[PDB]
């Protein structure tokens, strides 16, 4: 229940990492996820219902779609957590985890298919089933639409804001919540998804087992941001239209609310996270 | 207030827009006859489900962004 910085784990936690995931893949039970996920990110709009993304949600909704992943790894290896990847140090395609006993690297430049790594097309193990368009085959380039992966002064500019989120709750708003998701300001979570390419640059992005990655460390900057912040707690708090408030449900679940997710330490901790400190 | 229509072909491919498991809507546009999944920001920027995390200004933009993704590739329905 340790989840780890990705370029610290060993060689038995890659291969067992990667085992579990494919066996999902194999089984049907990972294109769920891909499916789960792109049913909300189409959905979620500024304007109305608002729940996996561009609203307050967006961290306790992906807090429990990665727990709920997680689970699903440990159903067939026990040992096997989420690790996370901390793109302000490993921001370069040489870094580990873009190596062929992990995710494998960048796409080659005339179709942009991963030519390597347990996830390439050509292993046989990796079809993409959920998709927007016909192409088949794992998709990335690294650096390709946006140069830079987000620094680490960018992050900490951001831990600094102390309201989670605001009025109009959504991807207009100032606060915590949407710099980190990055609609607004220098843009963490969005630009990785889009310095990755692919599918991770789109709706159907759990399609790359780096989303999980990804994801455990925005979740992990929520973790240092309270830590910041004691006296700054989710909001709104309720009767809001449209978006889920503090004890109000979240689907697709509909048995758990933000206030459930609030402390991660209920389920998890990190290799490493600060205490409050001054 | 909607944008304005449009049609062109860009790279070689058929980019219409038009006022109009997915989202409610407003506008929809066309990649070779086959719907292409938008999407209006609060700010007016719009997105699409084949670059759903990199806002460009307009329908227009976005359906270009989504031809220069495809390289070649058809989009499923
Ligand atoms: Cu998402
Ligand atoms: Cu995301
Ligand atoms: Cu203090
Ligand atoms: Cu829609």
């Amino acid at each position: 229940t340790v989840r780890k910085n990705q370029a610290t784990l060993t060689a038995d936690e890659k291969r067992r990492f990667v085992a579990a995931v494919l066996e999902l893949k194999r089984s049907g039970r990972y294109d769920e996820f891909v499916r789960t996920h792109n049913e909300f990110i189409m959905s979620d709009t500024d304007s109305g219902e608002r729940t996996g993304h561009r609203s307050p949600s967006f961290l306790p909704w992906h807090r429990r779609f990665l727990l709920d992943f997680e689970q699903a790894l440990q159903s067939v290896d026990s040992s096997v957590t989420l690790p996370y990847w901390d793109w302000s140090a490993d921001r370069t395609v040489r870094a580990s985890l873009w190596a062929p006993d992990f995710l494998g690297g960048t796409g080659r430049s005339t179709d942009g298919r991963v030519m390597d790594g347990p996830f390439a097309a050509s292993t046989g193990n990796w079809p993409i089933n959920v998709r927007v368009d016909s192409r088949t085959y794992l998709r990335r380039s690294l650096g390709g639409s946006v140069a830079e992966l987000p620094t680490r002064a960018e992050v900490e500019s951001v831990l600094a804001i102390s309201a989670y989120d605001l009025p109009p709750y959504n991807s207009a708003s100032e606060g915590f919540r949407n710099h980190l998701e990055g609609w607004r300001g220098v843009n963490l979570h969005n630009r990785v998804h889009v310095w990755v390419g692919g599918q991770m640059a789109t709706g159907v992005s759990p399609n790359d087992p780096v989303f999980w990655l990804h994801h455990a460390y925005v979740d992990k900057l929520w973790a240092e941001w309270q830590r910041r912040h004691p006296d700054s707690a989710y909001v709104p708090t309720g009767g809001t239209p449209d978006v889920v408030d503090l004890n109000e449900t979240m689907k697709p679940w509909n048995t758990v609310r933000p206030a459930d997710l609030l402390d991660h330490t209920a389920y998890y901790t990190f290799d490493a996270l600060e205490h409050h400190h001054h | 207030a909607a944008p304005e229509s449009f049609d062109e072909v860009y790279k070689g491919r058929r980019i219409q827009g038009r006022p109009a498991h997915e989202h409610g809507g407003g506008y929809e546009v066309f990649v070779d006859g086959v719907q292409l999944h938008v999407m209006r920001n609060a700010d007016g920027s719009w997105i699409s489900v084949v670059s759903h995390y990199d806002p460009v200004p307009t329908p227009r933009a976005a359906a270009r962004a989504a031809v220069d993704e495809l390289q070649g590739a058809p989009l499923l329905p």
